């Protein structure tokens, strides 16, 4: 695992993600903290979101654990910073980077999807009144994802 | 009425069914060797209604070598009478008998007839007799290194089940007018032609859901078709297929049809020629006996080999078997006649337990008809094998050594194996060990590691434990059972009740391995696997892998600088459902079993662990609010069971199960619909609640109703427990307290700055303070699938099933959800007795020291269709580093505890690499793009330092070693791997 | 050519392929037909695993032949 963690941190030294930036909490490989910018074409312009990744013992033959840090009004992202990704749960192949991921993560923001909801609450109001939606995304980014 | 305390790991393979005609069948053992007590003890074990033994020899002292139920002091007496008694202890729902005498008429009291150590013309005269009364018969044999199986179950013998599989079913997208049916989106239905599937919930095309089977002509991995349903409807829209499998009619033909032509099944494809040597070589040993007075041919004597391979001829001959006989292979067989070997017989007789299971329950598919089996390749090469080393030293190890020699005999005393894990593998690896005598020499020892405790149903496989041994440790009992098996064994084996894992490396550390000689692996998970494979690999080792599932097992082999390791392969991983179908849209009941035990978490163990630590840490609340995701939700999680809802009665606690019940299957199903009606559509216009996702509907209590009463039951007695007040079971108390509850209205929410700050404040300045709560605390509740009276297994189904009526699923009871929550792995023991002996004979080429890699085979089986397969392993990869050949697992670097800066000057001026990454278990000790400052800081300082500073915890006293994984580029950039490092303290 | 695969179940499968294929394409075959990666693959003929990088003709692979895929089981 190490040595595959590794070869990941130097790829993204290499290589500029400009929109994400992660790497190890202190000196521990098997815990990062990644951060994501809001796209400026979405409620969540102009916002810094934190994320932490945690690398079980098998990887990469396990999906990494990642959960939003940063309180975020989004239909398939819940109060705990559980995200709806297909390729967390099931969908994990040793074959996926970090920084595909990340580009999922940044993707799923950008466009929700409220025909397959995590919080059916919130996917309620953006079926329904988007505006009243986009009002909310923009104060919660407002009051969380900025500090 | 069978005991599913005993047979729970069973009912999983076999059934209710299968195993209530099992318990109805007699069987009848003829031989008491060996093979035939092996044979013997796995039906006690399964189940059958009783077992008759018939061997009226003597014992022999070489009948020791793989009777473990003889003793020294049994000689002289028939083995069937001092086989009895020991026998009639495995199971007590089956009586064991004798018989000193067997006539013809006799037979017809029996399900089956297991025939061993009996010569061909009795063999034929029983089966003349058997064939026309329909009685299932099945003969073995072993020889040395060579096996042979015959079953004859009747020419109309019928089979239920064929593979053993669960039944396929899967969700349809679309039936068209000419029976082309299409899966959902990505879903796979698994069919294959020729198979039998039924419809139901069909929309659009009603007739499908009469329930009438229909042929399969599979056109791709997600489409098949049944056929023309022109009249039934035009197209049929979402519904459900579920296969049927269909009876088979199986004909056998008669030993004496069958001598003629055999119709062969094959263990190993490399080599098809040798069935049909077998054949021949089986019935000219038969021959000799019957022209010596019943003696085999001497142990690798020339003369009775000449002998033999006449009689192949002859027979050969008589039969018109157009065959070339190999000299070489049949005068193996004949060397080896007198040998008897407890791995063969293990293999042997978990082959024809699991044979007679069939015969006696009509379930999974019989062999047809002859099964002959050779491990040849385990004959040693490295000692003398000659007339003069192999013939008999009048000791309880003749039947052993008339196969490999005294030498090997030596060799094998002198053992220090390590055996991990004394479960169901590892009992009967045990007893192997102790038929070998491994390790009875004066440098010889045993060691022998396991944590857990033996319990009720761990009994059903693990025959070395009594009911007395309840409670007690399983590697102590073990070991005093193969003791008592093998005398010489006293003071050779030691147990310990310690996990293998990162918190044991003081015992088993570096002085404990360098001793070994091996290392067996007989665990059930996979991340010690792992890791004693990772130990095994650092001290160079040679490790025997095993695991089995239901009636299927494999077998590994990892030698050092030869093949590859445990971990360089993958399996496939664990199914995990995503959290979304769990939360809202379950369709299948595995995913409301899944709901219901994080609610059982969620309800007796979280808010209880949360309750505990705020009373003992005094500065949790403080950490809490800001290491936490939802501190909202611990403190009030503490709160309600503090103050709020502490229950003063079980009545209190009655009424909470009530409003949980109303909470978590009314409420919550009442705001969905809130949010997502049933008439509501998508994006693109298609109905909402379609295919995958069911449109669910609230229910309301009903105290006559018995999931509803069950669920109360369980939660009221859960909360008691937690409580510590006392619980009661007469429905009349609950009857008398829920008939006055009075619902709190429920209307579903339609929605629509920095204060929640000073809430979160006040709600935590509202708690009872700690310094007033001294010495109390809160029981939090332990999930315990095996135990009946703690409702766990009880809440647990109650709960899924209410949310399965919730979304109109189909529930289960409670033996599927233990099955399911409980994450039981199925488990025989005839898979245990196989895997067991497939590992005994590749332990003894271990200890011959074989070299190639074309000696050594892992195996592969499944007992329900008959198969068996073996593979040579994959040899270890080779790399090249600094123009050198490097074996990329078993290589490393060796240096001394020198400083960074010194490790990078090395790896430069040395191999000409330069240092790139260096790590050590999870830390990173030294990057190529740290700032200046941090390296110039870290480079002076020796590795235990760097390590003891980056990790602040000072290495152990008994730590002799540093394992370091490095990253190293070459001169040009190019990235170059290299083997780990082996720093010495 | 066409071969057989018969899995440690009881399926089996029909695969339509050359002699000059690799072992890679008979897995990615497989995958195709059954969804299991070609890392978790483990194919046997005639008491050889086969390796990937290999053509089926290093192995004497001709029609007709049949193969097994196995796979590891945790029980214990
Ligand atoms: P089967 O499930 O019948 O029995 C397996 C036995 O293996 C032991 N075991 C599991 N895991 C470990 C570790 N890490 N160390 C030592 N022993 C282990 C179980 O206790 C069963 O006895
Ligand atoms: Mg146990
Ligand atoms: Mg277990």
């Amino acid at each position: 695992a190490l040595k595959r963690i590794n070869r990941e941190l130097a790829d993204l030294g290499k290589d500029p993600p400009s929109s994400s930036s992660a790497g190890p909490v202190g000196d521990d490989l098997f815990h990062w903290q990644a951060t994501i910018m809001g796209p400026a074409d979405s409620p969540y312009a102009g916002g810094v979101f934190f994320l932490s990744i945690h690398f079980p013992t098998d990887y990469p033959f396990k999906p990494p654990k990642v959960n939003f840090t940063t309180r975020i009004y989004h239909p398939n992202i819940n109060s705990n910073g559980s995200i709806c990704l297909d390729i967390l749960r099931d969908q994990w192949s040793p074959a996926l980077t970090i920084s595909k991921v990340l580009l999922s993560i940044s993707s799923l923001l950008t466009d929700p999807n409220p025909d397959d909801p995590l919080v059916p609450e919130i996917a309620h109001v953006y079926k329904t009144d988007r505006s009243r939606y986009e009002l909310s995304a923009r104060e919660w980014t407002r009051k969380y994802a900025i500090g | 009425t069978i005991d599913e305390g005993l047979y729970s790991r069973q009912l999983y393979v076999l059934g209710h069914e299968a195993m209530k005609q099992m318990s109805q069948s007699n069987v009848l053992i003829i031989g008491c060797k060996g093979l035939g007590v092996e044979i013997a003890k796995n039906v006690c074990l399964a189940g059958v209604k009783s077992v008759t033994l018939y061997d009226p020899q003597p014992t022999r002292i070489e009948d020791l070598s793989s009777q473990y139920f003889l003793t020294e002091d049994d000689i002289g007496v028939p083995r069937a009478k001092v086989t009895v008694s020991k026998l009639a202890e495995l199971n007590q729902y089956v009586p064991v008998s004798v018989v000193d005498e067997l006539s013809t008429e006799y037979l017809k009291n029996f399900k089956c007839v297991v025939v061993t150590e009996t010569s061909l013309t009795k063999q034929l005269e029983i089966n003349d007799f058997t064939h026309k009364n329909h009685i299932a018969y099945i003969a073995a044999d072993s020889r040395g290194l060579f096996g042979s199986i015959f079953c004859d179950f009747g020419e109309n013998f019928i089979c239920t089940d064929t593979d053993g599989n669960e039944p396929l079913t899967g969700m349809i997208a679309s039936i068209t007018d000419d029976g082309v049916v299409t899966m959902l989106e990505e879903t796979r239905h698994g069919l294959e032609n020729g198979d039998f599937v039924k419809f139901t919930e069909v929309k659009g095309m009603p007739g499908l859901n009469d329930g009438t089977p229909r042929k399969v002509e599979v056109k791709g991995p997600y489409t098949f078709s049944i056929g023309s349903v022109k009249d039934l409807g035009s197209a049929g829209y979402n519904g459900v297929f579920t296969q049927v499998k269909v009876p088979t009619k199986i004909s056998f033909k008669s030993l004496r049809e069958s001598l003629k032509d055999p119709e062969y099944v094959y263990p190993d494809f490399g080599k098809m020629m040798r069935p049909p040597q077998y054949h021949i070589a089986f019935q000219a040993l038969s021959a000799f006996a019957d022209a010596h007075e019943g003696s085999l041919p001497r142990p690798r004597n020339d003369i009775d080999a000449a002998e033999f391979f006449e009689f192949c001829k002859k027979i050969a001959s008589t039969l018109q078997f157009d065959v070339e006989l190999d000299e070489k292979l049949i005068k193996e067989i004949s060397y080896q006649a007198r040998g008897d070997l407890v791995a063969m017989s293990a293999f042997l007789g978990g082959a024809v337990a699991q044979e007679v299971l069939k015969a006696t329950t009509s379930k999974f598919y019989p062999l047809k008809q002859y099964f002959y089996f050779d491990s040849l390749e385990s004959l040693p090469s490295s000692v003398t094998i000659s007339e003069e080393t192999c013939k008999p030293r009048g000791c309880r190890y003749d039947g052993q050594i008339a196969v490999f020699g005294s030498e090997f005999q030596e060799k094998i005393a002198s053992l220090s194996t390590f055996l991990v894990g004394a479960g169901a593998i590892g009992c009967e690896m045990l007893k192997n060990w102790a038929m070998m005598g491994v390790a009875t020499g004066e440098s010889g020892h045993i060691s022998v590691t396991d944590m857990d405790s033996i319990e009720k149903s761990n009994l059903n496989r693990q025959f070395l434990f009594r009911p007395r041994d309840v409670g007690k440790l399983k590697s102590e009992c073990a070991s005093t059972a193969v003791s008592i098996m093998n005398p010489s064994l006293t003071g050779k084996i030691t147990s310990y009740q310690e996990r293998v894992g990162p918190e044991s490396e003081g015992i088993f550390g570096d002085e404990f391995f360098e001793k070994l000689s091996l290392v067996t692996n007989a665990l059930d998970n996979v991340e010690a696997r792992m890791y004693v494979d990772r130990r095994c690999v650092f001290f160079e080792k040679p490790l025997l892998e095993s695991g089995t599932l239901g009636t299927k097992g494999n077998t590994q082999v990892v030698v050092p600088h030869l093949t590859e390791s445990y971990g360089s392969s993958q399996d496939p991983p664990e199914k995990s459902f995503p959290i979304c179908t769990l939360k809202n849209f379950p369709n299948r009941i595995e995913h409301t079993i899944a709901w219901a035990r994080d609610l059982f978490e969620g309800l007796f163990k979280q808010p209880i662990d949360n309750v505990n630590m705020y009373l003992s840490s005094p500065n949790f609340l403080e950490t809490s609010l800001k290491t936490s995701s939802n501190p909202r939700e611990v403190l009030e999680n503490i709160r309600d069971y503090l103050v709020t809802e502490k229950p003063l009665s079980f009545e209190e606690c009655i009424m909470w199960a009530r409003l949980q019940f109303d909470k978590f299957f009314n409420n919550n199903i009442q705001q969905l619909l809130f949010n997502f009606p049933k008439d509501s559509v998508t994006s693109t216009g298609q109905p909402f609640w379609s295919g995958p996702k069911r449109a669910p509907t609230p229910l309301s209590f009903d105290i006559h109703n018995r999931e509803h009463f069950d669920f109360i039951v369980a939660a009221a007695s859960l909360y008691a427990f937690n409580y510590g007040l006392k619980s009661e079971t007469d429905p009349a108390i609950y009857e008398r307290v829920l008939a006055g509850y009075n619902p709190p209205p429920f209307a579903p929410k339609s929605g629509i700055a920095n204060k929640d700050k000073q809430e979160l404040k006040s709600i935590a300045d509202s708690l009872p303070p700690p310094s007033s709560l001294v010495g109390f605390r809160l029981t939090p509740a332990e999930f315990e699938k095996d135990d009946d009276s703690n409702h766990h297994i009880d809440f647990i189904t109650a709960a899924s099933n209410l949310r399965a009526m919730n979304y109109d699923i189909t529930p289960a009871d409670r033996f599927k959800t233990k099955f399911v929550a409980g994450k039981i792995v199925p488990a025989m023991c005839t898979s245990t007795a196989v895997v067991s002996g497939l590992v005994c004979l590749e332990l003894v080429k271990l200890v011959d020291g074989k070299k190639k890699i074309e000696e050594y085979k892992n195996g592969f089986f499944n007992l329900a269709i008959g198969l068996f397969t073996f593979s040579d392993p994959i040899a270890s990869p080779k790399m090249k580093v600094n123009g050198k050949e490097i074996d990329k697992i078993w290589d490393r670097y060796n240096l001394p505890d020198c400083t960074l800066q010194e490790l990078i000057d090395y790896f430069q001026k040395e191999e000409g690499l330069e240092v790139t990454m260096l790590s050590s278990g999870v830390s990173l000790l030294y990057a190529n793009f740290q700032p200046p400052k941090k390296l110039a800081e870290r480079l002076p300082l020796k590795i235990s330092e760097l390590v003891e500073q980056i990790t602040k915890k000072k290495l152990e006293p008994f730590r002799k070693h540093l394992v370091l994984e490095i990253c190293c580029d070459d001169a040009n950039g190019e990235d170059v791997e290299v083997p780990f490092i082996c720093i010495k303290l | 050519m066409q071969i057989f695969v018969k899995t440690l179940t009881g399926k089996t499968i029909t695969l339509e392929v050359e002699s000059s294929d690799t072992i890679d394409n008979v897995k990615s075959k497989i995958q195709d037909k059954e969804g299991i990666p070609p890392d978790q693959q483990r194919l046997i003929f005639a008491g050889k695993q086969l390796e990937d990088g290999r053509t089926l003709s290093d192995y004497n692979i001709q029609k007709e032949s049949t193969l097994h895929l196995v796979l590891r089981l945790r029980g214990g």
